[PDB]
């Protein structure tokens, strides 16, 4: 029968007051002969009623993809509230329940450090700028680069790696033209994380 | 010449 | 019926001439009613006969795990020969054939750069040394740390990330007690990759 996948909100959306965080209950392999799906949502056991169903989408393999979305408050999610989606379809013996929440454990502040390019790597058209983010928990984070108010697009970020102390670390690498770095331009590494002061920090290098 | 790693042969050309 | 998974050899095994690389054909979900598995191996479509079957392993979930291992030459793998494992078993409607080889692409030389700890990290009991390895292709690589001949085990290495130029990069972080760094000890990042001279380089770091 149908399968169920329940997704968290994006870290950025939980960490910015302006943004709207949502938990998404995706039901695939819904049959043409029974597309009707009852969703019941529960927040830490208590049933809630403010969920909206996305428009139904046919998949081309003659099954429907039905999606239900629940808006969540920032605090609630960050306070470790569990969200349960109960999916009930007639092609089921019993309903499918799924639960998600933030990862369990004491949150820990990221340590953010900027590292200038190597001296032995200066005979190249472009230089590599480094932002090390270590000592953070949970792994939910966002990392970006900017310069003089403008966002820099030529960067890549590693996914978080579990450290031997039980926190995570990552590195973000910005690639820029050598002349730009030469000219004394300032580049900034911006980090967003629940355990930062105002969920935000910034470090710069030149 | 040859390359070694912790006293173990890597490669030679 | 059974399923097949074909595993490459470890980068270290392929990059060190003093090691022995092998490709591994694992067959899982082999039934108690039909345990017999016929393996055929091919190297660039040419059959080879020097594979060896591992001891049959009971899994305690109704099935067997059956593994055939094929020794391969370093240069064959690195030259990009394709290895094919074909698996036949009575519970199979048709034989299952898998194939692996080194990823296709003109190999590229990793640039290895060392990065001293941030002055702002000098508040903690331990500091972080970085080895940035960028611009390599393929993603098969080995990164390790040493000091005074002895290997340093207190490090973590990111997985390779696809960069905008279609090469890979990674960071390796060695964490040491601050005192060791303060005292002027030398730490080395060792990288092994097919596109380095003799598949090996090393960069050093001290205050
Ligand atoms: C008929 O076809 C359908 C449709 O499939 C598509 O079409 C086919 C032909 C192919 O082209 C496919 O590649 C297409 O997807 C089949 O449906 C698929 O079934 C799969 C399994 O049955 C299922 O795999 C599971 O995926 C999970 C992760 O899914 C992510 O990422 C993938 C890849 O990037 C993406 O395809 C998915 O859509 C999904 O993407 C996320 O969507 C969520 C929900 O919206 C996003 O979160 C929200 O986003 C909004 C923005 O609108 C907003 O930001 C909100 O804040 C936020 O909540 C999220 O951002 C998206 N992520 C990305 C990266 O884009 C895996 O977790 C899961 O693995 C788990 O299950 C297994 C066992 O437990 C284990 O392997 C594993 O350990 C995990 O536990 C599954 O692998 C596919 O997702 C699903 N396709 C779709 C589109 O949903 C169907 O199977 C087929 N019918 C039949 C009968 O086979
Ligand atoms: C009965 O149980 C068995 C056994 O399962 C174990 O026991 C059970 C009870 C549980 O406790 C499990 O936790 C245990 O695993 C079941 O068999 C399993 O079936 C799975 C599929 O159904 C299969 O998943 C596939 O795994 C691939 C990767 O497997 C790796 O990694 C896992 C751990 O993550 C490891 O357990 C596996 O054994 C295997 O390990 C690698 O082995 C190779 C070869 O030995 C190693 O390579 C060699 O290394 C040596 C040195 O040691 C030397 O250098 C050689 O030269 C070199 O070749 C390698 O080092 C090992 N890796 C690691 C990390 O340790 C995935 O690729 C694959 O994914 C792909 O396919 C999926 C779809 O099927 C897709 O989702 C995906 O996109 C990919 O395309 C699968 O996930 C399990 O591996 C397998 N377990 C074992 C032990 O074989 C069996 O199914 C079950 N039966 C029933 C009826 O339930």
């Amino acid at each position: 029968g149908p399968s169920v996948f329940l997704f968290p909100p994006k870290p950025k959306d939980t960490l910015e007051a302006s943004r709207t965080p949502e938990v998404t209950c995706v039901v695939v392999d819904v049959s043409h002969e029974d597309p009707e799906v009852k969703f019941n949502w529960y927040v830490d056991g208590v049933e809630v009623h403010n969920a909206k169903t996305k428009p139904r989408e046919e998949q081309y393999n003659s099954t429907y993809r039905v999606v239900s979305v629940l808006t969540v408050l920032h605090q609630d999610w960050l306070n470790g509230k569990e969200y349960k989606c109960k999916v009930s379809n007639k092609a089921l013996p019993a309903p499918i329940e799924k639960t998600i929440s933030k990862a369990k454990g004491q949150p820990r502040e990221p340590q953010v450090y900027t590292l200038p390019p190597s001296r032995g790597d200066m005979t190249k058209n472009q230089v590599q700028l480094t932002c090390l983010v270590k000592g953070f928990y949970p792994s939910d984070i966002a990392v970006e680069w900017e310069s003089n108010g403008q966002p820099e697009n030529n960067y890549k970020t590693t996914p978080p790696v579990l450290d031997s102390d039980g926190s995570f670390f990552l590195a973000s690498k910005l690639t820029v033209d050598k002349s730009r770095w030469q000219q004394g331009n300032v580049f900034s590494c911006s980090v967003m994380h629940e355990a930062l002061h105002n969920a935000y920090t910034q470090k710069s290098l030149s | 010449d040859c390359a070694w790693h912790l006293g173990e042969l890597v490669w030679c050309t």
